[PDB]
RNA sequence: ACAGCUGGUUCCAAUCGAAACAUGUCGAAGCAUGACCUCCGCCGAGGUAGUCUGUGAGGUAGAGCGACCGAUUGGUCCUGUCAAACUCCAAACUUACAGACGCUGUUUGACGCGGGGAUUCCGGUGCGCGGGGUAAGCCUGUGUACCAGGAGGGGAACAACCCAGAGAUAGGUUAAGGUCCCCAAGUGUGGAUUAAGUGUAAUCCUCUGAAGGUG
RNA sequence: UUGAGGCGCCCAAAAUGAUCGGGACUCAAAUCCACCACCGAGACCUGUCCGUACCACUCAUACUGGUAAUCGAGUAGAUUGG
RNA sequence: GUUUGACUGGGGCGGUACGCGCUCGAAAAGAUAUCGAGCGCGCCCUAUGGUCAUCUCAGCCGGGGACCCGGCGAAGAGUGCAAGAGCAAAAGAUGACUUGACAGUGUUCUUCCCAACGAGGAACGCUGACGCGAAAGCGUGGUCUAGCGAACCAAUUAGCCUGCUUGAUGCGGGCAAUUGAUGACAGAAAAGCUACCCUAGGGAUAACAGAGUCGUCACUCGCAAGAGCACAUAUCGACCGAGUGGCUUGCUACCUCGAUGUCGGUUCCCUCCAUCCUGCCCGUGCAGAAGCGGGCAAGGGUGAGGUUGUUCGCCUAUUA
RNA sequence: UUAGGCGGCCACAGCGGUGGGGUUGCCUCCCGUACCCAUCCCGAACACGGAAGAUAAGCCCACCAGCGUUCCAGGGAGUACUGGAGUGCGCGAGCCUCUGGGAAAUCCGGUUCGCCGCCACC
């Protein structure tokens, strides 16, 4: 930029998208990465392996393709995150992927967060991912009990679009039930 | 030489060109080589660990197994056969 | 195809240069070899440029030289048309000389010594201290120039 | 340098990590009954005594750490490789 | 000391002042002579003193040749005359002298010299057409005080 | 008596043929261990002194520095210089591995392995590149070829400059160098310059000749 | 009037007797540009012989035949026949 | 009775290029010397080690050299200490936790390029036990290259082996390893004089002389500032530049150490010219006389004395 | 790829600049603190929950070369330097011829305002 001696960072560092130091420590395992990414409205979960010309995604799952199985609820929450991970993990089992290591990217390792839910989901699907049980959320928050007990403090409705009134976290149960069944079209 | 240390007379070879400064890309640090493969030996100035003796910079050895994550590469120094312990970060595949 | 002739001796000559001459089957002064024009062979004559005399010979000159100085791989025997007829893949000296110039075969491949052991230059050469462009006898020659040398070394 | 009197480290006897106590190796008194003491008496006569006529040599500018690492539970000690330290003071 | 001890480029480039101490000051008082406010392109005639052999010229020789050249220009054209002379070479090469026999022979620092290659301009004077023969004489006096033979070459001037 | 110091150590021939260097040493006038020379046995198909191409390593020459760094001019942007311990650049070249050609090896067994015997660890010179020194037939490196341990031819003589590496004997043709006599070969040819005996002197401790000047 | 080139001149002083090896040489026996013919090694080519290595035959390392353009110098030293 | 080292442009004195590290020398792979150039290490640190979380520095600008807010800012900050090198969501800073600065045993490279050699060092593994982290992972001390030590003996750590017919006790011998030093740093326990000297050798090495060199010395030349009342060039002549000689001095270590007799003097012979006189000349700040300066020129001459061993030099009277 | 995720090469991708683009879609800014979690002080950030609004940022698309960068043409330059050779020149430092290689600065003109991979997706 200023002259010949100027050192311009790597493209994905310039864009503030990849933590290259964490990436090396992640790639050292030899196991595929469980790329857990978020958005304001959605949640993504990819199973990435290393390739000659760049990264190879073997099995992905976005929270948008969750509705394809019967999700009439919002897509940027805790129940959505688990189910997106479970969907990614099941597609991975069909691809031959047996083990993975959790990549959270530039997200924070905050206890009980959405990226750990994506992890809990993928493990429940049959994948062997190095985890820590007490860093994951309590089973009820993963169900969406925190959102139901927030709708108890009503007066004004939480959801704008008509789904329901007092909220149904029983839909999570009705979705985990559908995905655990082997007859499903992945 | 005035001193006989390992990093003697290595101002040139163990220094980077200003544009190649900073942390090196992870891809070549995790590269997998097979036994029998011919590899070029060149220390990456930005990577501290897994280096060999600077006297061997420029050698083209043959991978003959591994010790942990590092590789055991066979070279011929003059007329003497030597086995070098080196990580992928300092290795490049021939051709 | 070029014709190399050693004109300068081994004493004080660089070892890597002397070794190239030995690889080109030329071990003594006045010894000649028929070398093909390839990338590998071009590097070799360029290294020997200062201790040699080279150039493409004419069909006529090569024929004269092969008649008088060619020898079998082993033995005294004269390499005349009858010899060429009985041992080579050619009919006469002309057929051999044509194949060599067109780089179809080699003297060794045809059972002949790769070396043509020539006689000293009659009337003498132009000198071993200067190249052709300076009035000497070293380096690359013209087809007419190498012919005069090889014919003088019958 | 400063050294902690008590700290958690490996015990080669217990085969697990325990809280060790660090102590400086106090010189044990000589008996004067070993082979070398008997040789000093035997090989000493008229004139020079060879090796027994030599006087103790100098000192290195800085000595290494001569320490004992005593285990907190099993009560057994182990020795380690020392390091050059001009002074070694303990914390608590 | 004679120039025979320092005139040739036979030693490495020894200029690095961060490793060399006690270097004597340059005897060269001026580098820009005459009218240093006026431009070089404001003059029709440009004559240079060209060194014929590759040499090392000491600061004492540079001052002697510059002084004997500029003093002639001050004599003939006046102290504030219409000319401007330039000494383009600077004394960068630090010189030693071994002044104990050949033991610990690395000499102490005694001076400085200017490395001038063959064909280079040591001096360059810019004058008018009528002052051209006075400057060729200033350079005739200047070449007698340096080591090599010299050329007095006219660069801009077809006025003869 | 002992000496790491000086001297001497007696017959012929055939094959190969060094080292004057590295590490350690009360070691530097000596040893030991390597390098290198030689001899024997083993192994059994490759080898790599040269070149070309491919895949790599490099910051010396040069160059340049509003590319770092530090030197280093002047003027009211312009203008003047530099670097063994500077580099935005950057050779020639040296170098790893591989393929190809070449050469070499499979009865002359190469490459390699094991063992016996050494000698050697005062070196020198030319050329290229050096570092120190005013310099040296100086001191100290490095690559290379040679003397040492290399005849014969040339160079007036002359270890290392030129030709040349050499079994005996014989005929022939050249090499370096030379062809007026001494002295084998031209008082050769075409042309020009020089009047100083310049010159008749490749290289060189050895052959000087400079700045400056010359109708 | 000015520029460039060639050869020469001045600059140029040392000790027993001057020197290009000497004689001596001047449209050269100097110098430069070309050219012609020669002389001149143990090199190179060639006849015969010797040694050494290897090949064939052989008990042979005795004969005989063959191969060496790719064998033939050598101090210290190793090896071997006399 | 012995010791009192080695290196070294002879030796001594000085120094240590006597063990280590960095840049350059080093000739763009590796290797590479000198009493080569620049300069360091013989520690320091319980955090100044380890991990994790959080975070980004010099410097500058703008708003209220402490502090606060914003902007520019790939790195010039910081990282214990030479130098060179490495590092920015870190290898730096802050904070918190922690003791892997852990035990055991190896592979490999280095030390010692090639190419054998110890201690030491490093990289990279495994077994055991741990720390931190969500986890991958990181931690075999400090980002990398200096901070180091044999055998014998002692002390120390844990278990075990063993001591002469046998049992008990005492006290010993040993397997593994830690600490204690040899810096002349691959480890002797160690001062000098000799002119009273002695031996072995060396021109492998100094003093005299020869030889090379020529900085020094002597002499010359180029340029000619300057002054010489005016006048560079009658005369004097700086700076700078170019040289010749081989009388001085210095340097080198080629020749001689199974000896080439050292200074000064004397006596006798030859020579050189850069000429002091004598011959012939040119200039003059040449009236003359006497001079000053210069040119050719080596035929001849250049002498006697006082101090001092003196060469050199000072002094006297004579002298062309 | 009508705006996404993970990347490789790591400036040809930088710096600076112009234009265009989003009703149940995407990315965002955005709205908001009961919770998981968070600030040595601040729901700023981190975390969590959510869609009233928006395309102004970012981002994606098209484009500009003034600076920096990459490569190419022509000029500089077969110059500088250089491996091999020479009874070629020079008092000498040094140069030259033949042979094999061959720059750098700078100037002018072009190029470059990223390329490619995997996945997902009117
Ligand atoms: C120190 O001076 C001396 O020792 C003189 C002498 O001893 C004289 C010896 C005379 C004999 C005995 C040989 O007749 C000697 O041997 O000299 C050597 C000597 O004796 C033969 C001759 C030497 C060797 C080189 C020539 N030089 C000449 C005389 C000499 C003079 C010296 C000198 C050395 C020489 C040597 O030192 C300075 O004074
Ligand atoms: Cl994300
Ligand atoms: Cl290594
Ligand atoms: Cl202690
Ligand atoms: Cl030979
Ligand atoms: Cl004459
Ligand atoms: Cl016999
Ligand atoms: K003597
Ligand atoms: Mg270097
Ligand atoms: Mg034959
Ligand atoms: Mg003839
Ligand atoms: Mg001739
Ligand atoms: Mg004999
Ligand atoms: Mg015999
Ligand atoms: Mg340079
Ligand atoms: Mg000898
Ligand atoms: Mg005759
Ligand atoms: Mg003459
Ligand atoms: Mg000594
Ligand atoms: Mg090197
Ligand atoms: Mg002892
Ligand atoms: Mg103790
Ligand atoms: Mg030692
Ligand atoms: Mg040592
Ligand atoms: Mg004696
Ligand atoms: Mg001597
Ligand atoms: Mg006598
Ligand atoms: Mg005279
Ligand atoms: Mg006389
Ligand atoms: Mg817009
Ligand atoms: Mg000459
Ligand atoms: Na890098
Ligand atoms: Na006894
Ligand atoms: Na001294
Ligand atoms: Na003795
Ligand atoms: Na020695
Ligand atoms: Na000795
Ligand atoms: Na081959
Ligand atoms: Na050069
Ligand atoms: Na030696
Ligand atoms: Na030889
Ligand atoms: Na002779
Ligand atoms: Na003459
Ligand atoms: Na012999
Ligand atoms: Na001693
Ligand atoms: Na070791
Ligand atoms: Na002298
Ligand atoms: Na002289
Ligand atoms: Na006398
Ligand atoms: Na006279
Ligand atoms: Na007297
Ligand atoms: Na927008
Ligand atoms: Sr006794
Ligand atoms: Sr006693
Ligand atoms: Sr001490
Ligand atoms: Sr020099
Ligand atoms: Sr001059
Ligand atoms: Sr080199
Ligand atoms: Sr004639
Ligand atoms: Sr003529
Ligand atoms: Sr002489
Ligand atoms: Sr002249
Ligand atoms: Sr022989
Ligand atoms: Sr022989
Ligand atoms: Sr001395
Ligand atoms: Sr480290
Ligand atoms: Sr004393
Ligand atoms: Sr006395
Ligand atoms: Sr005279
Ligand atoms: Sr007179
Ligand atoms: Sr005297
Ligand atoms: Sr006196
Ligand atoms: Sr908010
Ligand atoms: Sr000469
Ligand atoms: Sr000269
Ligand atoms: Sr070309």
């Amino acid at each position: 930029a200023t002259g010949p001696r100027y050192k311009v960072p790597m493209r994905r560092r310039r864009e503030a998208r990849t933590d290259y130091h964490q990436r090396l420590r992640l790639l050292k395992s030899g196991k595929p990465r469980l790329v857990a990414r978020k958005s304001n409205k959605h949640v993504r979960a990819q199973l990435v392996t290393l390739g000659p010309n760049g990264d190879d995604t073997l099995a992905s799952a976005h929270s948008s393709d969750l509705a394809e199985y019967g999700w009439e609820a919002p897509t940027g929450n805790m129940p959505s995150a688990y189910l997106t991970g479970l969907l990614a993990g099941l597609r991975a089992q069909e691809a031959g992927v047996e083990e993975a290591v959790l990549d959270i990217g530039l997200n924070s390792p905050t206890p009980g967060s959405k990226v750990f839910a994506i992890q809990e989901g993928a493990i429940d699907a049959g994948l062997d991912i190095p985890h820590n049980d007490d860093v994951l959320a309590d089973w009820q928050r993963t169900r969406g009990a925190h959102i139901a007990e927030y709708d108890e403090q009503l007066e004004e409705p939480l959801y704008s679009g008509d789904f329901d009134a007092a909220d149904l976290p029983e839909h999570f149960d009705e979705l985990r039930e559908t995905l655990l069944d082997g007859d499903i079209e992945l | 030489p005035s001193s006989n240390g390992p990093l003697e007379g290595t101002r040139g070879k163990l220094k980077n060109k200003p544009r190649d400064r900073g942390t090196s890309p992870p891809q070549r640090a995790v590269e997998e080589f097979d036994d029998g493969e011919k590899v070029h030996l060149k220390i990456d100035p930005s990577v501290p660990n897994g280096r060999f003796h600077p006297r061997f910079d420029g050698q083209t050895g043959t991978v003959e197994g591994k010790q942990g994550d590092a590789y055991k590469v066979d070279i011929v120094d003059g007329g003497k056969e030597k086995t070098i312990i080196v990580t992928a970060a300092h290795l490049r595949r021939q051709e | 195809m070029h014709a190399l002739v050693q004109l300068r001796g081994e004493v004080n000559m660089h070892t890597d240069i002397q070794d190239t001459l030995e690889m080109l089957n030329i071990h003594h002064v006045n010894h000649c070899t028929l070398v093909p024009e390839t990338d590998a062979y071009r590097g070799m004559v360029a290294k020997v440029n200062d201790f040699v005399a080279f150039g493409e010979p004419s069909q006529e000159t090569l024929e004269t030289v092969l008649a008088t100085r060619a020898e079998p791989l082993e033995g005294d025997a004269d390499v005349d048309d009858e010899w060429v007829a009985e041992h080579t893949d050619y009919d006469d000296i002309s057929g051999l000389a044509f194949a060599l110039l067109s780089e179809e075969t080699t003297l060794r491949e045809q059972g002949l010594s790769p070396t043509l052991r020539l006689h000293p230059p009659r009337g003498g050469h132009d000198g071993v201290k200067h190249p052709v462009k300076e009035g000497g006898q070293l380096g690359k020659h013209d087809t007419e120039g190498i012919d005069d040398l090889l014919e003088a070394m019958r | 340098m400063q050294m902690p009197r008590r700290f958690n480290t490996y015990c080669p006897h217990c085969n697990e990590h325990q809280e060790h106590e660090v102590e400086k190796v106090r010189s044990g008194r000589q008996t004067g009954m070993k082979w070398i003491d008997r040789q000093r008496e035997r090989n000493s006569g008229i004139g020079n005594d060879g090796k027994f006529s030599k006087v103790p040599g100098g000192d290195k500018p800085t000595k290494k750490t001569d320490l004992k690492y005593r285990c907190g539970e099993c009560g057994k000690a182990h020795l380690r490789e020392g390091w050059r330290a001009g002074r070694l003071e303990f914390q608590e | 000391k004679p120039a025979s001890m320092y005139r040739d480029i036979d030693k490495p480039a020894y200029t690095r002042r961060e490793y060399i101490t006690g270097i004597p000051g340059s005897k060269i008082a001026q580098h820009k002579m005459g009218r240093k406010q006026k431009d070089a392109d404001d003059y029709p005639v440009q004559i240079s003193l060209i060194v014929e052999e590759t040499v090392q010229l000491r600061h004492g020789s540079l001052e002697a040749s510059r002084l004997s050249a500029n003093r002639h220009l001050i004599k003939e054209l006046g102290e504030e005359g219409d000319y401007k002379m330039t000494l383009r070479k600077f004394p960068h090469q630090v010189l030693r002298e071994n002044k104990d026999g050949m033991r610990a022979a690395f000499g102490k620092i005694v001076g400085t010299a200017a490395r001038v290659q063959a064909g280079e301009q040591l001096f360059t004077a810019y004058c008018n057409v009528e002052d051209a023969e006075h400057v060729k004489e200033a350079f005739r006096r200047a070449y007698n005080k340096i080591t090599p033979s010299c050329r007095i070459k006219v660069e801009r001037g077809e006025e003869l």
